[PDB]
């Protein structure tokens, strides 16, 4: 049981490390911003109606 | 040395002979392809180290609480006067505190 | 009954260091895995610098 | 009747840790399933980036 | 290294040789088909993680 | 002894070869099943001694 607990913890840390590190980078890190769509100007113009 | 001077002369001629075989338009974009897949390999190797700075922190938290178990069990022996057994529990505690200091050193560096 | 006391102390003094060895091996196997991960990283960084795609 | 008290305490101290093990295994099997789902996702994302249909 | 420079030269010629085999009109829409079924596979993998944040 | 050192080397390789055959999710609960029926056997053996301190 003690030996098999340690394998689980090695799997978990391996998975989290890659996903955390893949969370960096401009394309993802900007995708988290709401106004990233680039059409904010014509939305503001439409809001004039 | 004279044989170094002849070496560098012949080595430089051969290196120029290669350099004028490179077609700019082709090699100027293979260079970018190589430089991109190098980042893929690097990213994997880095992630394989973060996985263990996560891990030494888990080990450290185990041994810093396993030692308190043995510290309690020692006091529970002295109240029974059983010094022969308290010394044994203290010996168990010592080696846990010594290895916990190794994780702090390892972790801070990582 | 002098021998049996002597053996009975020796028997306790053995398992006391099986406990010590078994806690050290965990810390040493941890260090062996970390050291080997850094070796592969440093090898990768050197190979990339040897290609010098940026100089080409 | 000294042995029987000693055995009767040892017998209680065993089932007390069968209870502990059986609650831990539930949390560990949960973690093992989650970790394996994320592995398949990260593999899928890498394969898609290797095809680079957007660059073609 | 000299053998890297010869490597990149021969590797680049072969990569160009492939690139002029691509017919624009055909590959320009296989690219979209590939890019669509990639989303189907991704969507399954994501849903398989939501199932455990629920759990 | 030299033949002990070769013994421990070959014995350790074989023991590792087994260890990576263990699937965590399966063996992590067979371990508890084994540990439970061990208590059933123990309980019988103990009771068979109380029967004679009574006697």
């Amino acid at each position: 049981f003690e030996r098999m607990e340690n394998k689980v913890l090695d799997m978990e840390a391996t998975s989290q490390a890659a996903g955390e590190l893949a969370g960096f980078g401009i394309e993802n890190q900007f995708a988290q911003l709401e106004a990233s769509s680039g059409v904010e100007d014509e939305l503001a113009a439409l809001k004039a109606s | 040395g004279l044989f170094d001077r002849l070496g560098r002369v012949v080595r430089a001629n051969l290196n120029d002979l290669v350099s004028k075989a490179e077609d700019p338009e082709k090699v100027l974009e293979q260079a970018v392809i190589d430089m991109q897949e190098d980042l893929v390999q690097l990213r994997q190797a880095v992630a394989r180290t973060i996985a263990e700075e996560k891990r030494t922190e888990q080990r450290l938290n185990q041994d810093t609480q396993e030692a308190k178990k043995w510290e309690d069990r020692a006091k529970l022996a002295l109240t029974n006067g059983e010094e022969n057994l308290a010394r044994e529990a203290l010996a168990r505690k010592k080696s846990l505190t010594d290895t916990a200091a190794a994780y702090q050193t390892q972790l801070a560096q990582q | 009954r002098t021998m049996s006391e002597n053996l009975r102390r020796n028997l306790a003094a053995l398992e006391a260091k099986i406990s010590e060895a078994k806690t050290k091996k965990n810390m040493l196997q941890a260090r062996a895995k970390a050291a080997k991960a850094n070796a592969e990283l440093q090898q990768t960084l050197a190979a990339a610098a040897a290609a010098a795609a940026a100089a080409a």
